């Protein structure tokens, strides 16, 4: 299972 | 009755970049017994069945309507760009207990309605941010329609 990702970053 | 999402969706042909900005909720149904409720948005990329990349927000504390201003790009080459959903899920955090969806929608090709018109718009207009409000929709309604390949 893959951690979710939050908000792009740039 | 579940309440109002706002997002925008910006594609980037070249790039083949799809970027959705989750803007703001209002009018959210209150999930919360001695609270109101603790929004974050989850968003899915399908394609038609299949989970393909997720991503969510922060969670708002105790409140109908969170304002987020976050920014979820995916990676959807040029020639797939039409086989995909973009999945929008807005679910009150809970210590205890499970999470429970508040509501949700979703945007592509085999959408319909606002949801195709929103879609649609993003198309015509390459590389420019395109918001829309949508109505929030029962979880379980959305995900029958998910299967539905146009
Ligand atoms: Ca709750
Ligand atoms: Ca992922
Ligand atoms: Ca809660």
């Amino acid at each position: 299972s893959d951690a979710t990702e939050g908000h792009d970053e740039d | 009755k579940l309440g109002d999402i706002c997002f925008s969706l910006r594609y980037v042909p070249t790039a083949g970049k799809l970027t959705v900005v989750i803007l703001e909720a209002k009018n959210l149904k209150k999930m919360d017994v001695g609270g109101l409720s603790d929004p974050y948005v989850k968003i899915h990329l399908m394609q038609n069945g299949k989970r393909l990349k997720k991503k969510k927000t922060t969670i708002k504390k105790n409140t109908l309507n969170p304002y987020y201003n976050e920014s979820f790009s995916f990676e959807v080459p040029f020639e797939q760009i039409q086989k995909v959903q973009v999945v929008v899920t807005v679910l009150d955090y809970d210590k205890i207990g499970k999470n429970d969806a508040i509501g949700k929608v979703f945007v592509g090709y085999n959408s319909t309605g606002a949801e195709l018109r929103h879609w649609s718009d993003m198309l015509a207009n390459p590389r420019r941010p395109i918001a829309q409000w949508h109505t929030l929709q029962v979880e379980e309604e959305v995900d029958a329609m998910l299967a539905v390949k146009k």
